[PDB]
């Protein structure tokens, strides 16, 4: 399993607590320090659609 | 005494020199129509006839021979191969013939005196005086002679010095 | 059976279409056979 | 029984040989090998692919001065460039004519296509050869897998069997092994650290899905053309490329005696140098008496068909009187000529055809047939095929082509002219003593 | 599912940038061409842009069509009036996000280009694009028919696999149309629902940001004296070094390329076979290739003496072959292995002028050798028995011609010739 984070909480990263086609600009926020991170892929695949 | 001087009767005309600058080192021999000449005297032939020949050569032997003309052939030596033992006359006197040797007492024997063949009391040359060795009193001869059967045989006693 | 190319569909008469034009909505191989399950 | 035996390293070819245990019937073993494997020890060390150089966006300062951080990229080059005046496509950037600040930032990284295209360096030493061996012993066979060192046996039916250690030592492989494209270059990269741009390992990486790339590619940043936003560069062209250019033949087209280089384990297969020896192990109940097999007495050889050719050309007859039908074992013992057959049924009378394969112009050999021992005589002739497609089944000798002929033309003058020197020397001694004995007489 | 990986660059934009030649001089192109990686085999190449593909202008996902940016608005046009050539017309495949998959020939650059009014856009860029061959016969456009061989092509498909692009957010876009006009003023007007930052040098120094509003200035009585940019939150665009930076170190994110390389299966040509001669120790080959045509040939020894040479016209390549072995590649066909046996000229059994030259056709140097030191021992044997034959004959007769008489007897006169 992997924790990803939008501040100091961590989370699911199959379970994002936004979405791009809820919340655009802040979806980008989300996506910067998860870079260096081995579940950016299910980050943005849990990003990808509602 | 006279004996001497048959020899210088006979080896008047018949014996000829070997010259080299002056120095008379050997002595040829003309008996048989056949010119006897050593190796080891070398030098020209006072003769002119016998100088202008060919000469064929037999080094284990130590003889030359060539082939003297037919006009000749009638002045030559004599040659006999029936020799008992006894005396025989030398250029320088006499000579023993014992156990098939020839031997010649001390005092005469130097470099030059080679070639002088060995005459009898008839007048036929038996031996062909080459070269010498001290034995003693009485020096050895190493000579060549003839056989019945028709063999030149070279008789060489041990360390002879060459005349 | 498969395509040669690793990204390709295959319809029904063998040709080979590119792998996102299955179900586009278009119709690109011959009796729409990629259109039929979409 | 004990019996050690020694068959050549050449797959395809079939080899017999018999165990002859005294009162007993002889055995007959035949072992075909279907594949020589040579398996070195392989160490990776670094991989290498395309580059892929990463131009990072230009930070630009409107009357102002950037200033240069580092990143630690690899082969990062960073330079600042003052008094640019850029453009974009709704006009100017900035306002001031100079004052401006530019940085230019590149780095190399890996290609995006490095785990499907990519090459790998190697380290070879230490080859194990391994064998496929397909045996007969006593009319049963197993195709069996056998270890070539000086231990490992294999154990069937109470049969134990040890190949022995190779005669040869050597490898088609060197010290340094590229594998690329499913191919293997006998090839010598630099270390991991010491890649030079241009040429072979100018991007190094421990593994395709490592994290640390060493990169030597001579990066150096241009200037930036008056009135335009771009980062320039110039670097020298890929090292991968020109290897790939570059490239001699790959080792299964160059390397000798006839290796067959192969990919996923790296190795080389039917490779015909050296020669295999063998060890037995076998049970006494695989043998049998020798009243209860055929055995014969008065057989004669003589030969029909003989040509020294590559296959079986040679064809013989052995006219027989047994005492009891059944088959067994023919053998030749010596190198002159390779049966065919290994086993022929005999009734109690008549004649057994068997088929040879020779290399000599005049055979002659001592050819065993049940337990007893016959002489095959003959003479062959020269083939007329100039070329053909298979290897030679025999094994040649010295002297095995020289005819009668040859033969005759050597002895009679080299003997010959040592008896005219014999006889020059006895002719020589009785002269001499003739001519010493004329001359005892005086 | 396929939305599931096209969702991904629908969050990106397309961009604007710099080419070179785009159809009169240089130009800012919405079709600028950012890199064109080629090294799929039969032709593929995998370029990337700077509009889009795949995507619609408001940002669903139509089927075939590319998305481009048109001084900060977004436009569309379908993928067939897309066109691109690199020295003959090419074929576009498919395209998904910046990346573009075609069909091309070898070329020294790439030009894509497009019509949309009767304004002619274009692009082009120095990039080599080159056709790789697969086997050892090589070819320009692939065969009709062959042999199937693993290829390695870009894969048609756009799955995850593991390269990714990095995706940056913009910088600040100038915009001189943005900034106007008074009867005696300047005034900066916003687009809709949109953001600006204006910085003018004219009396002090002033940075200041609306949003929607269009703000009159007093000062700064000219429209050189006043840049203003764009403000845009909600996009990505590649990091390319044609575009300025933002503010602020953050990368932001990154996306998976589609269009990789794979493996794959390709039809190779197949070769006319040869015309094999043979001879004594060599085999002659005659090859008539219908395009170039690689032959490879050694020897099965312990020196190989490989051969390897690009044939392309009729040849007629001689060789030798021992009794060790020798094998030929010829195209894509397997190898062919050859072995030699004894068939020398001559007969070997009598007539001594043909044993010679069969045993010299054999073996050459021992021939030579053995023949030489045999005349030699032979040669020394009758020089010694000669001279000890001519050493006893005048052993014999030496002591018979010195004797005056000069007779021979009977049995030494003609057993020795003497006379
Ligand atoms: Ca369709």
């Amino acid at each position: 399993t992997t924790m990803c984070l939008l501040a100091n909480v961590t989370f699911p990263c199959a379970q994002p607590p936004i979405c791009y086609d809820r919340k655009p600009a802040e979806t980008l926020a989300m996506l910067s320090v998860n870079v260096d991170n081995p579940g950016y892929d299910e980050l943005l695949e849990a990003a990808v659609k509602c | 005494g006279k004996r001497q001087r048959m020899v210088m009767k006979l080896e008047s005309d018949k014996t000829f020199p070997i010259m080299l600058e002056g120095k008379i080192n050997g002595y040829a021999c003309v008996v048989g129509g056949k010119l006897f000449r050593p190796m080891h005297v070398e030098g020209k032939i006072d003769n002119d006839v016998l100088a202008a020949l060919k000469t064929k050569k037999a080094s284990k032997y130590d003889l030359e021979y060539a082939d003297v003309p037919q006009n000749m052939r009638a002045d030559t030596f004599k040659y006999t191969h029936e020799k008992p033992q006894g005396y025989y006359s030398w250029h320088h006197g006499a000579v023993q013939y014992e156990n098939g040797r020839f031997t010649v007492p001390k005092g005469v024997g130097a470099k030059g005196d080679s070639g002088r063949p060995i005459l009898d009391n008839q007048g036929r040359v038996v031996a062909i005086v080459l070269g010498g060795v001290n034995e003693g009193s009485r020096t050895a001869l190493s000579v060549v002679m003839w056989n019945e059967k028709g063999v030149t045989v070279k008789y060489t006693p041990e360390n002879c010095e060459q005349w | 059976n498969e395509c040669n190319i690793p990204g390709n569909f295959m319809c029904s008469n063998g040709r080979c279409i590119p792998g996102a034009w299955q179900c586009d909505g278009l119709p690109d191989c011959f009796d729409k056979s990629d259109e039929k399950e979409c | 029984y004990e019996h050690a035996t020694t068959m050549p390293s050449q797959a395809g070819i079939s080899y017999n040989t018999i165990v002859n245990r005294a009162g007993y019937a002889p055995l007959p073993i035949s072992i075909t090998p279907t594949k020589i494997k040579l398996i070195p020890t392989v160490n990776l060390e670094y991989v290498t692919c395309h580059y892929k150089t990463g131009m990072d966006s230009p930070a630009i300062k409107c009357c102002g001065s950037q200033e240069c951080t580092p990143t630690y990229r690899p082969d990062e080059q960073c330079k600042v460039f003052t008094g640019v005046y850029p453009f974009m496509w709704g006009g100017a950037y900035c306002f001031c004519d100079t004052e401006n600040t530019q940085v230019s930032k590149a780095y190399v990284m890996k290609s995006d296509d490095c785990l499907a295209d990519h090459a790998e360096a190697y380290k070879a030493h230490t080859a194990s050869v391994q064998a496929f061996l397909n045996i007969t012993v006593g009319e049963h066979s197993i195709v069996t897998t056998v270890y070539v060192n000086g231990e490992t046996p294999v154990n069937f039916n109470g049969v134990k069997i040890t190949a022995g250690p190779l005669s040869t030592a050597w490898t088609p492989f060197d010290r340094k092994i590229v594998q690329y494209a499913g191919e293997i270059y006998n090839y010598d990269f630099p270390e991991y650290g010491a890649g030079q741009p241009g040429a072979f390992g100018d991007i190094q990486s421990r593994t395709v899905s490592s994290s640390d790339l060493y990169a030597n590619t001579n990066l150096v940043l241009q200037r930036p053309k008056a009135g335009a936003i771009h980062v320039p560069y110039t670097q020298a062209p890929s090292g991968f490329e020109q290897w790939k250019k570059d490239k001699a033949p790959s080792l299964k087209f160059t390397a000798p005696f006839g290796c067959e280089i192969y990919t996923n384990p790296i190795r080389a297969e039917n490779c015909a140098v050296g020669s295999i020896p063998l060890a037995f192990d076998i049970p006494d109940a695989l043998f049998t008496r020798v009243s209860e097999t055929p055995t014969l007495s008065a057989a004669e050889c003589t030969l029909n068909e003989c040509v020294y050719s590559s296959d079986f050309g040679g064809i013989a007859t052995v006219k027989y009187s047994a005492s009891k039908s059944g088959k067994c074992a023919v053998h030749v013992p010596s190198g002159t000529a390779t049966l065919k057959e290994a086993a022929v049924e005999l009734t109690e009378q008549g004649s057994a055809t068997i088929h040879f394969s020779t290399a000599n112009i005049h055979p002659e050999f001592r050819l065993q047939i049940c337990t007893s021992y016959v002489t095959c005589k003959g003479d062959c002739h020269p083939p007329k095929d100039h070329i053909v497609t298979h290897p030679q089944y025999h094994a040649q000798t010295f002297t095995a082509a020289v005819s009668k002929t040859a033969w005759t033309w050597l002895t009679s003058l080299l003997g010959g002219s040592a008896v005219i020197i014999i006889i020059g020397l006895v002719l020589a001694t009785i002269v001499a003593m003739y001519v010493l004995t004329n001359q005892k007489h005086n | 599912s396929t939305e599931e990986l096209f969702n991904e660059y629908k969050l990106t934009r397309p961009y604007m940038a710099r080419c070179i030649r785009c159809a009169v001089g240089s130009c800012h192109s919405p079709i600028a061409i950012e890199a064109v990686k080629s090294d799929g085999h039969d032709g593929y190449v995998r370029l990337q842009t700077s509009s889009q593909y795949g995507l619609d202008s408001s940002g669903n996902l139509k089927g075939r069509t590319m998305r481009y940016d048109m001084h900060g608005t977004i436009k569309e046009i379908p993928l067939h009036q897309v066109s691109l050539y690199t020295s003959r017309p090419c074929h576009i495949v498919d395209g998904h996000g910046y990346f573009l998959l075609a069909r091309c020939p070898a070329g020294d650059s790439i030009t894509m280009e497009f019509k949309k009014d009767s304004v002619r856009h274009s692009c082009s860029v120095p990039y080599e694009v080159k056709f790789n061959p697969v086997g050892r016969e090589l070819y320009t456009h692939p065969p009709e028919h062959g042999v199937e061989q693993a290829c390695q092509v870009y894969a048609h498909d756009a799955q995850n696999r593991g390269a990714y692009v990095e995706m940056h957010l913009p910088g600040s876009e100038v915009d001189s149309s943005l900034v106007s006009l008074s009867g005696s003023s300047v005034t900066v007007t916003p687009p809709d629902g949109t953001s600006a930052l204006v910085e003018c040098e004219c009396g002090g120094t002033k940075i200041s940001e609306t949003i929607n509003k269009t703000k009159q200035f007093s000062q700064c009585t000219k429209k050189e004296q006043c840049r203003a940019y764009r403000l845009q939150n909600d996009k990505w665009v590649y990091n390319s070094d044609k575009l300025p930076k933002a503010a602020g170190a953050t990368l932001k994110g990154k996306l998976h390329v589609p269009f990789l390389l794979a493996d794959g299966k390709c039809t190779v040509p197949l070769a006319p076979e040869p015309m094999i001669t043979f001879g004594f120790r060599s085999v002659s080959l005659k090859l008539h290739p219908k395009n170039p045509t690689y032959l490879i040939t050694r020897q099965l020894a312990d020196e190989p003496h490989y051969t390897h040479e690009l044939i392309s016209e009729p040849a007629v390549r001689n060789f030798t072959v021992t009794e060790k072995g020798w094998e030929f590649v010829w195209g894509n066909h397997p190898p062919k292995r050859f072995w030699a046996q004894e068939t020398a000229p001559g007969n070997p059994h009598g007539l001594p002028h043909e044993v010679i030259t069969h045993y010299y056709h054999r073996y050459p140097m021992s021939t030579i050798l053995g023949l030489s030191i045999c005349a030699a021992i032979a040669t020394v044997s009758v020089a010694a028995s000669t001279w000890l034959f001519c050493r006893s004959r005048v052993a014999c007769l030496t002591p018979y011609r010195l004797t005056p008489n000069a007779r021979i007897p009977f049995c030494l006169a003609v057993l020795c010739c003497a006379r």
